[PDB]
RNA sequence: UAUCUGGUUGAUCCUGCCAGUAGUCAUAUGCUUGUCUCAAAGAUUAAGCCAUGCAUGUCUAAGUAUAAGCAAUUUAUACAGUGAAACUGCGAAUGGCUCAUUAAAUCAGUUAUCGUUUAUUUGAUAGUUCCUUUACUACAUGGUAUAACUGUGGUAAUUCUAGAGCUAAUACAUGCUUAAAAUCUCGACCCUUUGGAAGAGAUGUAUUUAUUAGAUAAAAAAUCAAUGUCUUCGGACUCUUUGAUGAUUCAUAAUAACUUUUCGAAUCGCAUGGCCUUGUGCUGGCGAUGGUUCAUUCAAAUUUCUGCCCUAUCAACUUUCGAUGGUAGGAUAGUGGCCUACCAUGGUUUCAACGGGUAACGGGGAAUAAGGGUUCGAUUCCGGAGAGGGAGCCUGAGAAACG
RNA sequence: CCGGUUGGCCGGUCGGAUUUCCAACGGGGCCUUUCCUUCUGGCUAACCUUGAGCUUGGCGAACCAGGACUUUUACUUUGAAAAAAUUAGAGUGUUCAAAGCAGGCGUAUUGCUCGAAUAUAUUAGCAUGGAAUAAUAGAAUAGGACGUUUGGUUCUAUUUU
RNA sequence: CCCGUCGCUAGUACCGAUUGAAUGGCUUAGUGAGGCCUCAGGAUCUGCUUAGAGAAGGGGGCAACUCCAUCUCAGAGCGGAGAAUUUGGACAAACUUGGUCAUUUAGAGGAACUAAAAGUCGUAACAAGGUUUCCGUAGGUGAACCUGCGGAAGGAUCAUU
């Protein structure tokens, strides 16, 4: 959020191509999308410059399969964090219950601001890296 | 041989995984295609499927295109000057994709003439009928103009030479042209 | 492992088929065709086991050959050629008619139909698209490609086929108050008509369904085929009508003709 | 089918174990053994080692036949019946066997491919190639081989094959023959503004890259910059096109090029008609095989969620040699640290990570149970893995294949 | 107020059931301070209407469609999608039975015909009704909810001139 | 009321000084087969471009001179297919020298425990067991055990307004 072109090669969304000899406003061609099942698609991902190839709104990616609930535990990967799903394990000998939990990291995309304490909903999309699958599609809460 | 899978690597929790079972021919890695210019050698490598994949060894001319002109020409690759994965890529003058190279530059320089009537850098009625009506887009940039000039267009590559055997690509232009400008010019 | 399987080991097969557990090893593979091997029929287990006109697969390997059965108008000369739902079987010796359609108890049933009948099908549409050359085509349940369909045909409609050329007579929107057929799961074979269909974005959207005696039922809209307005249906329907008696009143019913 | 009983004392009541008692698709063993039906059967120890034989080959009217094969003709001096060999094509990746490995692995139920390959089947589907396009030619049909065969041989020996002489194709290499129109791009020249053309070239499909479209919640006015086939030249301006999905840069279409240039039938069997200016003229049926692309089917490869025995006399593990993520590339059928280059310091764990053990393939299931449970599942079905141990690969749609 | 099941009722045929009926159990509609959200259209559902008692002109789920705002769970009910075999179980004299999925009935010559049910199958995922019991959130240096306001920034964007 | 030392027989595990040999998972350094990709290589085979030179047959001579020629010598060429061999690479079986751990054997000797045993010396406990017993800790002793310090009653005292 203080330079875009950090990397060596150019950052740049593939096959949207800004004519130079025009000029206009609205001034570089974005594209975006809605990543459907009603999630909204934020004016940060709209209105921004990021480039986040791995993203469920400019991105290549598409949403597709399981939509999840979690609470974020981390976030010291960079646009990656590892969200925590609690639930009770039933044991029918005993007829009860117990705690576990799984980890799932996810892919975070720059329109969103997470926090550790923050509950987020992660959508399934194709395999991201070697562990992610998922992809954050609306943080709502703090 | 080499293999595509992940089950030789370590587990998310870093354990080390047991040997379930012998590499598959589903999941192989093939060798890579490194190309070279000058001397055009594509060889064939049969795939999965059938489904011939062409990998370029040491070709010589490429398509490209410019893209605020609509068009694009057959011309000769001068030397890669510049690689976001490699400084060795650049040395070795190996040709990938997203490899910033020199081309040859007379095709848009003489399509150039052809369409617009003005040279670049420093006779019939319907040719003149055709020149008048297309004016005001014969001002094209003044980076792109200079290295008309100089005879030797910046290009990307965009096509992947080792899949499909053919190295096509783009003139550098705008924002991107600036970027890799200044990646160049840096001591 | 290592490339397609091509044997069929009896206690596999499906159940529909009423193979008898004893009498060998294997069932009869279907071999690939118009239909999903399990919901399908191939000939020699409707030749034999449902028919009888013969007592071995060399019988009707036998009968096959001198070119008797077609299936939807085409000779067919395969043992485990898969006949499927709404499929028309003609044994021009004897001059028979058959259609593939299921009775109640879910399993393929005999339904002998007339020789006008036997001049069309009906097929569920899968999917619209556009080929090359901008041409339509749509997809129906046994994966016929017909070309240049009406624009106003979406996918779960029916279509009438014509099996002389394979061209669209008429078809059956898909709304509420359609008579529809149960083709997979549960309820397969129940006839009711379509009272609303859940919207459901992301998968199985469900349809609420009731048979003639006010029963309510819900199926997904994968195991649904419209077959007309309620009243008159496209084809004719089997013995039964898709009613679904309970056990207490079949027995009932038994026990009146015994 | 909700059951107990004998044994500590000189006697008693208890704790408590031992012993009995019943079953076992649990094995073994002893003694005994008439009949009918039905039936497991080298799992346990040694996934130890193997003498012998067999277990994968295949032909139709319909790829190739001059067997110096066999038949009988009487259609037929080119062939035409039956049929060895051999070439070509398919198959040999299924089946069968076993349970060593393997503890979030396999597996089970449930998802996904908007992240991909798919022989075959079934349904659709290809007037564009005379590559310099007045013949440079074969399109009433073009070139080589080579096998079997014939003959000469080598080696102790093998499903070893060498030199020589023949000859085929639905083998291998090569190559043409069909409507038009329409639209773009160059344009001789008539001319000049209001400008027109005659002509030539290009436009199938596949490959690759760049660019463009693929829209869309409901109504009226203002100078203006060019106005728009006719214009009351200020028009009514509509009628001007747009499929799907929850969602796409999707389907599909267009433009400019690319290609080392893919495919676009030199194939076979029966029937042998139709119409003629009567030439061996033009035309025409039912098939068979092949073929590009899409869909379908049989599949595959990855993949989401949850679920596994004992052990802490295993408390920290992973990370120069990828460990967790980012950016580019490479490779792959495709996604991804799958690999490389550079960068960041992450990732798991008392809710038991990591290690160790398993006389551990998983599941459907089995035995025994009032209810709850406990023990087992090498083994008739489903999935996985392996072929003495490892590793590597050819062919092919499919193998890291073991007849 | 209203219908839903079991009754109950002249035992109507001498163990069959036409409901004016007592009773019990189980739902729904409305009012009582009771918001248990509704921005655009066709269609109007009830419906203003209504013909002398089948008429021409009121409330959108009553029927859908389109977008927009959504405290979050655990639990329980119903259902879908869960491979056969095996388990439980229905029918059927394998001569009985273990089994099997067969079979039965005629003028047995042209034949006719009933079947191959059903239930169970956890935990997880999926759809749905309930909302007791356990949790969770919210308006407190108001930054709160409303709003026909009275406005100003700022973003699209149609049909039109 | 049959056991604390010492003693006999049998069995079971443990510690073993032992620089003894045999397995195996890893691991340190050095080599590293084979195929595959790649840089070359070019035995051979073949197709077309010249036509100088060498035996017979047409158009002028019907007497050296111009076209096809049966075939080579080959140079004024362009290829193509391609075998051995060979360079680098990734994959990598294996090999040699160590070093760890998970497994066996031998083993001078110990060191216990159990059972069975008509042994030896005492009498520690059970009665106030003849010095109440037991606990923790320290020292001592042929053996039970003894003694110091603090504790307990499971004591031989539920008790002295
Ligand atoms: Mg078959
Ligand atoms: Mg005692
Ligand atoms: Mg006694
Ligand atoms: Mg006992
Ligand atoms: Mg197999
Ligand atoms: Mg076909
Ligand atoms: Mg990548
Ligand atoms: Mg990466
Ligand atoms: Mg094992
Ligand atoms: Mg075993
Ligand atoms: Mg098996
Ligand atoms: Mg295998
Ligand atoms: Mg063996
Ligand atoms: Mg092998
Ligand atoms: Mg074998
Ligand atoms: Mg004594
Ligand atoms: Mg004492
Ligand atoms: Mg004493
Ligand atoms: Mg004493
Ligand atoms: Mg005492």
């Amino acid at each position: 959020e203080l330079t875009v072109q950090s990397e060596r090669a150019f950052q740049k969304q593939p096959h949207i191509f800004n004519n130079p000899k025009v000029k206009t406003s609205k001034r570089t061609k974005r594209w975006y999308k809605n990543a459907g099942l009603g999630f909204k698609t934020p004016k940060t991902a709209i209105e921004g410059s990021y480039i986040d190839k791995k993203c469920p709104f400019t991105g290549l990616v598409s949403i597709r399969g399981k939509i999840l609930t979690g609470t974020v535990v981390s976030t010291k990967m960079h646009r990656t964090i590892v969200i925590r799903r609690a639930y009770l394990h039933y044991i029918p000998k005993y007829n009860r219950y117990e705690k576990r939990h799984k980890n799932v990291p996810v892919h975070v995309s720059p329109a969103f601001r997470v926090q550790v304490g923050d509950i987020v909903t992660v959508g399934q999309c194709r395999p991201i890296s070697k562990t992610v699958r998922f992809n954050v599609v609306k943080v709502s809460a703090a | 041989g080499i293999s595509r899978d992940s089950r030789h690597k370590r587990s998310a929790t870093g354990a080390k995984r047991a040997q379930f079972r012998k590499k598959r021919k589903f999941e192989l890695g093939r060798q890579p295609a490194n190309t070279k210019i000058g001397a055009k050698r594509i060889h064939s490598v049969r795939t999965r499927g059938g489904n011939k994949k062409y990998r370029a060894l040491r070709i010589e001319t490429g398509n490209f295109s410019w893209a605020s002109e609509g068009i694009s020409k057959k011309t000769r690759i001068a030397g890669v000057v510049y690689h976001p994965s490699n400084n060795e890529l650049v040395r070795t003058n190996t040709l990938t994709k997203a490899a910033i190279v020199q081309i040859d530059a007379t095709p848009f320089r003489q399509w150039f003439e052809a369409h617009y009537g003005q040279t670049l850098g420093k006779k019939s009625k319907n040719a003149e009928r055709k020149w008048a009506a297309r004016a005001a887009s014969a001002k094209i940039e003044s980076s792109v103009e200079s290295q008309f000039s100089a005879g030797r267009l910046y290009a990307c590559i965009s096509s992947r030479p080792g899949q499909s055997g053919r190295c096509d690509g783009y003139i550098l232009e705008g924002e991107e042209l600036a970027f890799y400008l200044r990646r160049l010019t840096a001591k | 492992a290592r490339g397609p399987k091509k044997h069929l080991k009896r206690l596999a097969a499906p159940h529909h088929w009423l193979l008898d557990k004893l009498s060998g090893c294997y069932a009869p593979r279907p071999s690939a065709g118009p239909h999903k091997l399990r919901e399908s029929l191939p000939l020699i287990v409707f030749l034999r086991n449902r028919l009888k006109y013969a007592l071995n697969g060399r019988e009707v390997k036998a009968i096959l050959m001198q070119r008797h059965v077609k299936v939807d108008g085409k000779v067919r000369t395969d043992t485990t050629y898969p006949a499927g739902f709404m499929d028309v079987i003609t044994l021009d010796a004897t001059n028979e008619n058959f259609r593939l359609v299921y009775d109640v108890k879910g399993r393929f049933a005999v339904h002998r139909i007339t020789d006008e009948e036997a001049s069309y099908k009906l097929g569920k549409v899968k999917k619209v698209q556009l080929g090359k050359k901008g041409v339509p085509y749509v997809v129906t349940h046994d994966g016929r490609t017909i070309r240049y369909p009406d624009p106003n045909i979406k996918v779960n409609d029916t279509v009438k086929i014509d099996l002389a050329s394979g061209k669209i007579t008429d078809f059956i929107k898909f709304d509420a108050g359609k008579l529809v057929y149960v083709t997979g799961g549960r309820n397969l074979g129940r006839i009711g008509t379509i009272v609303h269909k859940e919207r459901h974005d992301g998968g199985f959207d469900l349809v609420h369904i009731k048979d003639s005696l006010d029963n309510t039922f819900v199926t997904r809209l994968n195991n649904v085929f419209v077959i007309g307005e309620q009243g008159k249906p496209y084809i004719s329907l089997p013995k039964g009508k898709g009613i679904k008696l309970s056990i207490a009143e079949e027995r009932d019913r038994r026990r009146a003709q015994q």
